[PDB]
This record gives structure tokens, C-alpha cells and sequence, in this order.
DNA sequence: ATCAATATCCACCTGCAGATTCTACCAAAAGTGTATTTGGAAACTGCTCCATCAAAAGGCATGTTCAGCTGAATTCAGCTGAACATGCCTTTTGATGGAGCAGTTTCCAAATACACTTTTGGTAGAATCTGCAGGTGGATATTGATG
DNA sequence: CATCAATATCCACCTGCAGATTCTACCAAAAGTGTATTTGGAAACTGCTCCATCAAAAGGCATGTTCAGCTGAATTCAGCTGAACATGCCTTTTGATGGAGCAGTTTCCAAATACACTTTTGGTAGAATCTGCAGGTGGATATTGAT
């Protein structure tokens, strides 16, 4: 194998913390937020996770019906449409 | 005495910069790892399309921007300029998902 | 001789809309003028959204319509904003707005 | 082999619509996809509303009147009125065509 | 042994100063340290650049080709032990490129041709039990005593090997010199091989080569083609252009037999002849580059005389054609091809032939018509551009008032009030007899023949070209023997030197076959 | 009879009682007017669809069926009327 | 004269109107308002009693939900008195405006 | 002479829901087990809501189920409330729920 | 008089299976009928949509099971799926 | 700490609109045995594209400091809460001409269902064109800081 | 409150690049017209249910007034925790590359219609009996404010 270059990158389990501080700050700024409390970040991470539990569950349930285990962008388009959050550009 | 802008000028400057721009703010790989682990939480050995990850990213940032706008309005309503957990909790409760 | 769209003075295909209504299982029977009316409505909506996008682009000193121009066109019109209040535009962003309290002095 | 993938889109139609409106304006691939998705979504919504109205009134046929009613129901006021007027003119002149 | 060292430190220090590319090769490969216990299982020669330095300092290399072989063996080992996606593979590729760039002037400074490790393309074998099939490349194959080969459907190993180039030892200085680079043949110079440096030291010159295309037997068609090409080159007056010699090396009378389906349908009725006699001719164009004859174009045609039964009377057909993009200059190669084909069309029309047929069938990928092992950088023309090139050929021909007019095969058949397949010309190896037999078979499972012929002609009307000229050696018996000889003798045309070596090899073979 | 100006018929103690159902203790002066206005807006939203349903059905009277269908299509599904 | 503290009666009314389910708004003024709105939209219309009851119940439900949102917003602002600003905040967050 | 409703053993009519599926023109073909599955799901949901309403009436010392009991049953169940989040129960009212801050 | 279908007797039978000694008000039965009707409508509509996306023109058990999983959350969804599976296997076993 | 005035929960009796228990119908359902059709069960496969590894850099995690953001304590004009007098606007009972809703008949323009010639659009490869992202040289407020 | 000055940013501009635009030719997929068949809702008439209107006795919140205690708003000041910055660093993206799945293809057997018979049965007209909480009566019991 060789290579002589590797890294543990022990962030796989806690990928919820993988959403960086500047990323959350930029998302808050795009919403017009001027000042951010210190406890906002983990709560927004949890909200993002909850949104994932809402959307990807429907996407996966759609995926298995087509005798497939590869999620398609059309499936998540339908998942967002059925929740009142229809997304354009991926039709 | 090094130059130092007070909080509020450069803050609104970057707010305007990010509001006039449309590029993605969440990095591709960490969000992809999060969405993959959440997917395998329901069914192991799943596969993802790049366009699917793009759609997830767009939906997540759009929803988060909407939620942050709601929290900003809640904070301004309470004679405050900083969003705090009670603001977002109230916004989520009155939105209807909670 | 003449296509249904050309006969009705429309650009969108009438027969294609008729076929989509047929295979979409909306009703057992579908009329002849229903696809024409639907194509006319879609044509009006498309013309309005594209002219608004072109106005936004020429305001932004751009000659090609981009999703940002589409967001500017859709959201700046409160009527279309009510029409698409539950739809998010990809790569569209948000309108530049600053709260009065957050403004300096 | 006959392995040529085929997919439906309104790209040429919206392109000709643009040249009917703005001859010197183009469309990007992302913008084209957004427009196609918007057209598909509005078509699905209006057609489903028309089907719902026909089913509620025990009507097995889809005509222009129920589509106009659906447009009045869901499309916004000025937009609905203008779309109704244009559709009425189009169907009227198609009838005499 | 100090001279070889003084020559070899520069290239090796140039390799060393490429950091961090050369870093992994500075120390011996340690399986336990690097966590690769399978290194010794695959690699049979564990040694490194430090060992090369130690051998060079102690004078272990009697001559630099041993060092070249060692460094190329290390490159091959690094390439085989690691996948091309790995860092070590791309570092080894970079070091190999640097060595190739650096060694050539240094290696030439000692009097050698170059310091490159050259290996031939894999040699596709041939089957023996079926006597018609061949051994596929990059696939499992059977061998027995290294002489008998069998395929899957006719020792189990996979055919992925590279054949290194041969070497010739100098008679005077004793150096080992490549056969190809200086183009040395034992038959041409039985006295022995003398390097260029030794010849220049004693003010001597290489013996004149009489195994050349210019000394081949002369033919009227070949002489006409060669003088027309020479006149065209003189008119162009290109500084890079040289002298072109065209010789007809094959001319025999053969007969083509009617296929069984057509024989039963029409020949048995007394309407068509059993066979059509014809004369086949093969000619090649040779050009002098750097004082060396080089083959760059060739042709295979079938000529049907007046004695042939109709409808093949006064008809010529181009069975196959090939070319190599080594003609100088590059721009005038296409024009020279124009002149050669126009010269041929003028010669056949002067003889008395009235109709010409061209099949615009580009070679498939990995397939060669005449010249085996086409260069990798030579793009295979597409059917559309080939048809455009043929149209330009026809336009240039009519511009000289040699060809009256040109039409497609469908248009020619329409103008010729064709009503049955009997009126079409019958050529050996042509696609039309095969498709006619296929149509006959299809009718067997099911004016029908005429309808199928019309449909097929309209489907492939742009492929076949019909030219109206008049209006109002067992080694070259077919293209299979030459290709087989080239494959067996590794006569490749993938490079200028290899093409020149193959040209001399075929010239020597023809000269030896001439004398019996 | 074209009767007009009965918005005062939305009784102020009635609004207070409705807010009592909403768990509110104290009500400002303008809350009554604001609730009347938002109620008027909701009435505009619902009666428009109800009258459109009535018109499409060749009827001159408004039935509970069209009302509940309009409310349910407006995201305000109502039970008790089929 | 016996007098209760300001607030005790408010709690009593909150408990009473959260325990009960009978409709709180008067029938006749609401029916007259519905008639006036219908006349403003399209003249010569008739209303079934069941339609009026459904409209009334839906209106009470929507206003009760709005009151929940307004009360929660008022408590969020360290206040017990509801003001219109809470109402427009709730309506803007709900997306109705 | 065995009806499919008795064969399935379910209270909800399989043939009736099959006819309703046919009439709505959801698709040009309807499977055989589709009405069975719809009837089973609807009966399960009805049984759950009815038992919850009966329990709520039992805490109210009432032997007759009223729409107030329906509201008590639906709004006290988290997932059932989520299912009927945008649905209003007629004559149901609201649950008794007041914040601790409002209490004195 | 036009026939007006209602699920009254089936709801009453379910009650007698669950609560034999409990009464029902007329308003509550209408709410039950409306709930059954709109739940059935939602399930059938989303199942038809799902068949539409996958280019399926037949409504089978898989689509409606997926619809139940999507609409009903958690325990009710799993219980409905289990009862539907046993019902369909009993139907195909007879 | 005790006490008097109120609203709350509750036991108990009674008239009654509504929930529940009998009898017969019948047509809209509901059930069942062939002829027919067809979305789909099932296996081998060419073709996409999805998982995985190495370097560049466009960024991300950490320590410092501080005047503003937020939070705690005090007081007040008033107004909405609580109480009460007066009453009037809505309830319910009962009846009624009739505008309007819906049951039944007929059938003709509209839609269905192929067959067919007509035309029409999405894709693959060619090669010219063009709107747009950076960046270097100005250069333009602007805000923090100096005065 | 007027201006020395570093810096993010807009236009004046431009030159290079991936994508949008232009063109010719191919071919399978729509698509209008013609012919024959089917039908269902508009007109035409008519029975009838419940919408709107009228009328009067009556009451319980509707309307208005009066007294006042808390309460958001205003003010002031203090602990402080995020914002902006400089620093060290580090995780990401794209390009390239093996095979894991996704549809295209071909067979064809289990499964869903059409419709002709044959049969259970759900509102529902019709009337007599059981049933459970609306309403009223009375006294036990927490609740609360300030005696």
C-alpha cells in the first residue's frame, strides 16, 4: 500500500458537530441576524438534524419502493413537495 | 492603535454580502457525511446521487434562513437584537412543527 | 394541416397537455378546449415570470437570466410571492433587507 | 442497441416564449431547470385542483370551465383574471379556427 | 571505470534533485517498517538507488546499459507493485520522465544512439486447431511447448507481455547497439556492423544499400506514379519535401467464384458466369527521409479486363488502402495522396478501364489494413470525414478533366436502369456480395430480392462511390500475409524509426523472394 | 336589503371570552379591532372560495359542503359536516 | 364592598371557557357579516344554516389558534398584556401575510 | 356464499372501499389486496380513536361519547395530534392548558 | 332521493367490539365519518401519486403501505403495516 | 393566624330531544364463474455512476480585549380589570309564500377508439460564439479614531 | 461635528473560459384528421325540502359608567458574553479510478378487467320503548382578600 500519509479524522460519529462555526454564522447572517447567542449553534444543529429526520426518512421510504437502494434527487423533490417545501431546479 | 471596526458596521456589511450572493455556505463533505449517517440510521448500505445532496443542501439552507429570519423578527419584537433559544423555541412552536 | 397550438395561437403544445391529462388519471374524460385553456394560462404565467426576470436582469446589468434574477422577479411581486409562498428557489438567495433596529444610529 | 435515454422538458417552448418576450436575453441551465420545475409544479397543482372539482361535482369530463374555476380559486387575483381573459380569448378563437 | 562514472553522476543527480518525488527511493524498501510484508512476494529484486550509487562507486557496471536496465527495472517494479492512482506510481512516472529527458544527450555523448528502454507492443498469437481463428489479447489463453496456442472455445495464463527490442554488437568497438535506431540488417551487410563513430573516425562510409525500393523492378504504372509525384513536388517546391519512389511489387491473375446462393439463384439458370477473372496489383510509395527509404502509402486493387464476362467489363475496384502520417512535409502528404490516386485513375483510364469503385470503410479501432501497429497519435478518420475526403479527391480529379463525373452507387444504379442484382459488379471480398447473400437467406426464412437490394443501397448510398472513367509474390497475395509477417517479426509502424525498420525488412524480404 | 356596518356586532366581551379560551388574561384596547380585522381577512379568504364553488355548481345557495371543502383546501380542515 | 383581585376573574373565565366547548361568538352578527361579505362579492346569494355553523366554528378555531400564538408571544416578551404587535408578529411568522 | 367482508373478518367493507377507489380514478387498475389494506388501516385508526374517546369519557364520568371527548382523545395523543395538526374538530374546544407564569 | 353513504354501522360495530357499554352522539359519528373519508382520500391520493412517479398504473399493497408509512408516524404506522400484512397474507392464503 | 363572602364540585330528581331497538324493501351494491388483456414476476446484460484515494488552499479552530448588548432594580400614568345600573339586541317558539334544490326523459354535440399519414422534438457530434468570474490599477464613501 | 486614513466594495474595463447558442442530419415519438361508436349533461318538466321573512314574549349578556392596582414603559446602572482581530493550522475539492447498481432486452405465468348472472344487505319509511345528560335544587367544600 505504502503512501506514507494518513489521518484519523475521528469526526465520522459526531458529524453533527461537523457543521462548522463559520457555516452556521453565515446561515444566521443570511437570515438577517445581527448578534448570535452562544447556545444558538447546537440548537440549530439539532433543528437541522430534525429536518433531516423529516425529509430523508420520506426519501428513503420512496427509494425502497422502486426496488432501489440509491436515493434519487427526484425522490427528495417529492419528499420536500409533500411537506409544503417544494424545491425547484431538480426536476 | 490598530484599526478595528465596531461590531455593527462590518456585521451589516457581511449580512449584505451574503444576502446579495447565492453560493452555498455549508461545506459539501461534512453535510454529506451527516446525511449519509442519518440515511444508514434507517437502512444500511445506501447510495447517494450528487444532485440529491445538492437538493438536500438547498432545502436545509432555505429552511434555516427562514427560521433565522423568524428568530430575528422575534428578537426585534422583544426589544432585542440577539437571537436566543427562547426566540427559536417560540418560532418553532408557533410555526406548527412542534 | 395545422397543430392545435398554432390553431389556438399558443406556443405550448396542446396535444401534449391533453396526453398528460389523459395519463395522469385526473378524470375518465377530458375535453378538447381544456388543454387549450390550460396552455394559455401556462403561457401567460411563463411570459410574466420571464419578463419580470428580464427586468431584474437588466436592473442587475446582466443580459442572461440566472436563478438570482428569478428570485428577484418572483419575490419582488407580492402577488407571485403569495402564489409561491411555500416554494424555495434553488440558488436564489434572499432579498437585501436590514431591520430598522439593527441599523446604526 | 436503442439505448438512447429520453426525457420530457419544455425547454424549446420556454425558449421561444422568451424570444417572443425578450429576444436578447438568455437562460442558464440552472434557470432552465428551475423554470421547468415551476411549470411542472403549477401544471400539477392546477390539474389536480380541476380533477378535484370535477370529482366533487360528479363530473367525469374535464372542460375549460372547471379549469377557469380552479384558476380563480388558486391563482392570485390579477394574475387569475388576466389568465382567465387570455384563455377565454384563445379558446374562443380556436373554436372559430 | 572513471569515465562511465563521470558520465553517470549528472543524470542521477538530476534525478535526485527532484524532491519530494525522489524521497521514497532514497532508502531501501523495508517491509516491516512500511507495513508491506508482501513486497518480497511480488518483487524478486529488492534493491534501490543507494545500491546503484554503491555499484557505480565500486565500478560494478562494465558499461552503462547495465545501469539503464537496472533503473528501468526499478521503474517497472514501482509501476507493478503500486496502482497508478497511488502517489508512488506518479512519482516513479515523474522520475522516469526526468531520466528519459536527461539520459539521451549523456548517452549519446559516449557514441550510443540513445538510452531509452524500448519494448514492442504485445504480440497477438494465432490459433492452430481451427486454423482460422486467432488468440485474443488481454485474455486467458492456452499454450503448449511455446509453439501451440489455443483459445477459450477451441498452462493457463493471461496474454499481457511486452517484447524488448533486440541489440546488435559492434564488430570494432564491441558496443551493444540497437538494430532499429541505425537500421542495420545482416543480409544487407554480411561483413558485419560498424557504428557511425567508428566510420567517421577512419573517414569511412557505410556500404551502399542495394536492398532499396529504387532498385526494385520497374513498372509502367509505378514509374508514372513516381514521376507525377516528383513533378508535383517540384511544382510545390517545398524545402522539407523529398524524393518519392513508387513501385508495383505484386501482380498476379486471380479468379473470384460466385457464392453458392447467387450460383443457385442465377448461375444455374445460365444467366451469369461461374467466375470472373481479374488481375490484382499491389503498389507502395516510398520516400527518402534522412537518406532512408520509408514506406508511407500502399494500395490493393482488382482490375477486370475486357475478357472478363459482364457486368464486370472495364471495371477497377479498390479492395484496401492504408497510409502512415510520416510523409514530409505533413501539409503536402494529403496532396501527394491526391496525386497518387489521380495518377492511378489516369493510368487505368489510359489502359481502357471505364468504371472505378471505391469502398469508404474506415478501419475499426485496433484493426490495421496493411501497415500493422498504427501510431497512437494517428487519428482514425470517421466515415463522414472520409467521405468528405473522397469527395475532395473526386473534385480534384474532375478538375483535371481526367474523370468525367462521379455519382453514388444508388444514383449510378438509378441511372443504369437497374432491375436485378445481376447488373451489379461482382468483386472479391466486397460487402455487396455478402449483403446480397444475407438478403437471399432472409428471403429463404421468409422482385423481393430487388426490393431488398434497393433498400440496402439507399441505406448505404454514401459509403460506396462509383467513378465513370470513360463516358459516351505469395508474400503479398492479400493483406493477411503481410500483416501476419509484420506481427511475427514485430514490424511495427508506431514510430518513425520502427516504420523505417519495417520498410527495410519488407524490402529485404521482397528482394530475397525475387531471387529463387 | 343591503345592510351595512355590522362589524360592531363582533362584541367586545365576546372577543374577551374568545381570548379567555385562548388563555389570555389581559387585553388591550386595540386587540378587539385587530381581531375584527383579522377575522374579516379570514372571511374574505374563505367566502371567496365558497362563492366560487357555488358558482361552478350552477347553484344560487351556499352549502356547508362547499364551505368545508374550501376550508380544507385552505389548510383549515373542519369536521362534523362530512 | 367585596372585590376580587384583578386577575382572579380572568383565571376563572379562562378555566370556564377551556372546560366548555359551546360557541362563544353571537350567531346573528356573524351571520349578518357573512351576508354582507357575500353581497360585496356577488349579489343574490343564500346560505344554509349548516354552512353558517361550519363558518362560525372554523372562525372560532382559527381565532383561538391566533390567540394561543399571541399569548405565547406576549409571555415571550415578559408581558401579560396582549398588543397588536404580537398579532402581526404571529401572522407574519405563520406566513399568512 | 361467503362475502369477502366476512372472509377478511374486518368490520369495514372491503367491496365498498374498493368501489370508492374505483370511482376516484386514482389509477386505471386497482389491486385485489388494496381495498383489504385500506379497510384494515381505516379500521385500526377508528378503533384507536374510539377507544381513546371512550377512555376520555370514562375520566369524565360520561357513558356517551361526545365531540369534546374526541378533542380530548386526539389532542392528548402526540402522534395523533401530529396527524390531525391542520384539522379542526367540530364542537371540540381546546384542552385545558395554561402557562405557569400566568398562574399567581 | 340520492343515496348518501356513511360509515355509521361499521363505527358502531367497532365500538361494540371495543366499548360495548358506551354511547355515541350524532355529532361524534359525523366527525368519525369525516375522519375516515379524508384519511382514505389522503392515502389513496398519495398512493396514486407514488404510482405515477414510478410509472405504475396499478394500485397494489406496496404503494398504500408506503402511503401509510409516510402519513401515519411511528407506532400507528408499524401497527397498521403489520395488520395489513397479516390481512393480505390471509387473503392470499384463502 | 383566623374569618366572612363566592365560586366550585357534587348528590339527586325530572321532562324530553335524541340514541337505541323492532319490520319490511330493494336497488345499489356485493358476490361468483369464463374470456381477455396486460403490468408485472424473472434472468442475462451494456451502460451509468457511486465509493475511494492524493494534493492545494480556501478557508476553520483558538486566545485577547472591550464598549455595547443584555440584564437587574425603581417608579409612574394610566387603563384595563372588577363591580354594578340599565336595557336592548339576540333566542326560541310558531307559521308561511315561494325562490330555489333536486328527481326523471330525450337526445345531439362532444369525447372515445383506433389507422394512418404528417410533423415534430430530444439527442449525438461540429464548431463558432458569448456572458461572466477574477484581478490588477484606480477610487469612493465610511467609519473608527484624532483632534 | 469636520476631516488624516485603511479598507470592503462598484464600476470603467478586459481578457480568458465553460456554457449557451447555431447549424445539419437521423429517427423514434407525438399528433391532426378521418371514420364509427358511445355518452352525459343541457333543455324541459316537475315534486318538494329547507332558505328567507315575519311576529312576539323574554332574558343575559351588551352598553355604559365608576374605582383603582398592577404593569409596560421609561430610566439608570452593572455584570458580561459575544464581536472583531491576529495566529496557527487543517479539511476540502477536484481529478482520477475500480466495480456496484439502473434500465434495456426477452419469456411468459400469475393477476386484474368486462360483463353476464345470482345473491347479501344499508338507508330508510314507519312507530314504540329504553336510554343519559340538559336543567333545576340544595348544601358540602376549596378560594381568597383583608379583616
Amino acid at each position: 500500500g505504502k503512501g506514507g500519509a494518513k489521518r484519523h479524522r475521528k469526526v465520522l460519529r459526531d458529524n453533527i458537530q461537523g457543521i462548522t462555526k463559520p457555516a452556521i454564522r453565515r446561515l444566521a447572517r443570511r437570515g438577517g441576524v445581527k448578534r448570535i447567542s452562544g447556545l444558538i449553534y447546537e440548537e440549530t444543529r439539532g433543528v437541522l438534524k430534525v429536518f433531516l429526520e423529516n425529509v430523508i426518512r420520506d426519501a428513503v421510504t420512496y427509494t425502497e419502493h422502486a426496488k432501489r437502494k440509491t436515493v434519487t434527487a427526484m425522490d427528495v423533490v417529492y419528499a420536500l413537495k409533500r411537506q409544503g417545501r417544494t424545491l425547484y431546479g431538480f426536476g | 492603535k490598530p484599526h478595528r471596526y465596531r461590531p455593527g458596521t462590518v456585521a451589516l456589511r457581511e449580512i449584505r454580502r451574503y444576502q446579495k450572493s447565492t453560493e452555498l455556505l455549508i461545506r459539501k463533505l461534512p453535510f454529506q457525511r451527516l446525511v449519509r449517517e442519518i440515511a444508514q440510521d434507517f437502512k444500511t448500505d445506501l447510495r447517494f446521487q450528487s444532485s440529491a445532496v445538492m437538493a438536500l443542501q438547498e432545502a436545509c439552507e432555505a429552511y434555516l434562513v427562514g427560521l433565522f429570519e423568524d428568530t430575528n423578527l422575534c428578537a426585534i419584537h422583544a426589544k432585542r437584537v440577539t437571537i436566543m433559544p427562547k426566540d427559536i423555541q417560540l418560532a418553532r412552536r408557533i410555526r406548527g412543527e412542534r | 394541416a395545422k397543430t392545435r397550438s398554432s390553431r389556438a395561437g399558443l406556443q405550448f403544445p396542446v396535444g401534449r397537455v391533453h396526453r398528460l391529462l389523459r395519463k395522469g388519471n385526473y378524470s375518465e374524460r377530458v375535453g378538447a378546449g381544456a388543454p387549450v385553456y390550460l396552455a394559455a394560462v401556462l403561457e401567460y404565467l411563463t411570459a410574466e415570470i420571464l419578463e419580470l426576470a428580464g427586468n431584474a436582469a437588466r436592473d442587475n446589468k446582466k443580459t442572461r437570466i440566472i436563478p438570482r434574477h428569478l428570485q428577484l422577479a418572483i419575490r419582488n411581486d407580492e402577488e407571485l410571492n403569495k402564489l409561491l409562498g411555500r416554494v424555495t428557489i434553488a440558488q436564489g438567495g434572499v432579498l437585501p433587507n436590514i431591520q430598522a433596529v439593527l441599523l446604526p444610529k | 442497441k436503442r439505448k438512447r435515454s429520453r426525457k420530457e422538458s419544455y425547454s424549446i417552448y420556454v425558449y421561444k416564449v422568451l424570444k417572443q418576450v425578450h429576444p436578447d436575453t438568455g437562460i442558464s441551465s440552472k434557470a432552465m431547470g428551475i423554470m421547468n420545475s415551476f411549470v411542472n409544479d403549477i401544471f400539477e397543482r392546477i390539474a389536480g385542483e380541476a380533477s378535484r372539482l370535477a370529482h366533487y361535482n360528479k363530473r367525469s369530463t374535464i372542460t375549460s370551465r372547471e379549469i377557469q374555476t380552479a384558476v380563480r380559486l388558486l391563482l392570485p387575483g390579477e394574475l387569475a383574471k388576466h389568465a382567465v381573459s387570455e384563455g377565454t380569448k384563445a379558446v374562443t378563437k380556436y373554436t372559430s379556427a | 571505470p572513471e569515465e562511465l562514472r563521470q558520465a553517470l553522476m549528472p543524470t542521477l543527480e538530476a534525478l535526485y534533485r527532484q524532491d519530494p518525488e525522489s524521497l521514497p527511493f532514497r532508502q531501501p524498501v523495508d517491509p516491516q517498517l512500511l507495513g508491506i510484508p508482501d513486497y518480497f512476494d511480488i518483487v524478486k529484486s529488492p534493491m534501490d538507488l543507494s545500491t546503484i550509487k554503491r555499484k557505480l562507486d565500486t565500478g560494478q557496471y562494465q558499461e552503462p546499459w547495465q545501469y539503464v536496465d537496472d533503473i528501468w527495472l526499478m521503474f517497472n517494479n514501482a509501476w507493478l507493485y503500486n496502482r497508478k492512482t497511488s502517489r508512488v506510481y506518479k512519482y516513479c512516472s515523474k522520475l522516469s520522465e526526468v531520466f528519459e529527458q536527461e539520459i539521451d544527450p549523456v548517452m549519446q555523448s559516449l557514441g550510443y544512439c540513445c538510452g531509452r528502454k524500448l519494448e514492442f507492443s504485445p504480440q497477438t498469437l494465432c490459433c492452430y486447431g481451427k486454423q482460422l481463428c486467432t488468440i485474443p489479447r488481454d485474455a486467458t489463453y492456452y499454450s503448449y511447448q511455446n509453439r501451440y496456442h489455443f483459445c477459450e472455445k477451441c498452462s493457463k495464463r493471461k496474454n499481457d507481455t511486452l517484447d524488448p527490442e533486440l541489440f546488435v554488437e559492434c564488430t570494432e568497438c564491441g558496443r551493444k547497439m540497437h538494430q532499429i535506431c541505425v537500421l542495420h540488417h545482416e543480409i544487407i551487410w554480411p561483413a558485419g556492423f560498424v557504428c557511425d563513430g567508428c566510420l567517421k573516425k577512419s573517414a569511412r562510409t557505410r556500404k551502399e544499400n542495394k536492398f532499396s525500393a529504387k532498385r526494385l523492378p520497374s513498372t509502367r504504372l509505378g514509374t508514372f506514379l513516381e514521376n507525377r509525384v516528383n513533378d508535383f513536388l517540384r511544382r510545390q517546391n517545398h524545402p522539407e519535401s523529398g524524393e518519392v519512389t513508387v513501385r508495383v511489387v505484386h501482380a498476379s491473375d486471380k479468379t473470384v467464384e460466385v457464392k453458392p446462393g447467387m450460383k443457385a439463384r442465377f448461375v444455374d439458370s445460365g444467366e451469369m458466369a461461374e467466375s470472373f477473372p481479374y488481375r490484382t496489383k499491389a503498389l507502395f510509395a516510398f520516400e527518402e527521409i534522412d537518406g532512408v527509404d520509408l514506406c508511407f502509402f500502399g494500395m490493393h486493387v482488382q482490375e477486370y479486363g475486357s475478357d472478363c464476362p459482364p457486368p464486370n467489363q472495364r471495371r477497377v475496384y479498390i479492395s484496401y488502402l492504408d497510409s502512415v502520417h510520416f510523409f514530409r512535409p505533413k501539409c503536402l502528404r494529403t496532396a501527394v495522396y491526391h496525386e497518387i490516386l489521380i495518377g492511378y485513375l489516369e493510368y487505368v483510364k489510359k489502359l481502357g478501364y471505364t468504371t472505378g469503385h471505391i469502398w469508404a470503410c474506415p478501419p475499426s479501432e485496433g484493426d490495421d489494413y496493411i501497415f500493422h501497429c498504427h501510431p497512437p497519435d494517428q487519428k482514425i478518420p470517421k466515415p463522414k470525414r472520409l467521405q468528405e475526403w473522397y469527395k475532395k479527391m473526386l473534385d480534384k480529379a474532375v478538375s483535371e478533366r481526367i474523370v468525367h463525373d462521379y455519382k453514388d452507387i444508388f444514383k449510378q444504379a438509378t441511372e443504369d436502369r437497374l432491375t436485378s442484382a445481376k447488373e451489379l459488379p461482382y468483386f472479391e471480398g466486397d460487402f455487396w456480395p455478402n449483403v446480397l447473400e444475407e438478403s437471399i437467406k432472409e428471403l429463404e426464412q421468409e422482385n423481393d430480392l430487388s426490393q431488398k437490394l434497393y433498400a440496402t443501397m439507399e441505406k448505404h448510398k454514401e459509403v460506396f462511390f462509383v467513378i465513370r472513367l470513360i463516358a459516351g509474390c505469395d508474400l503479398m497475395d492479400g493483406r493477411d500475409a503481410f500483416l501476419t509477417l509484420a506481427r511475427d517479426k514485430h514490424l511495427e509502424f508506431s514510430s518513425l524509426r520502427r516504420a523505417q525498420w519495417s520498410t527495410m525488412c519488407m524490402l529485404v524480404e521482397l528482394h530475397t523472394q525475387s531471387q529463387d
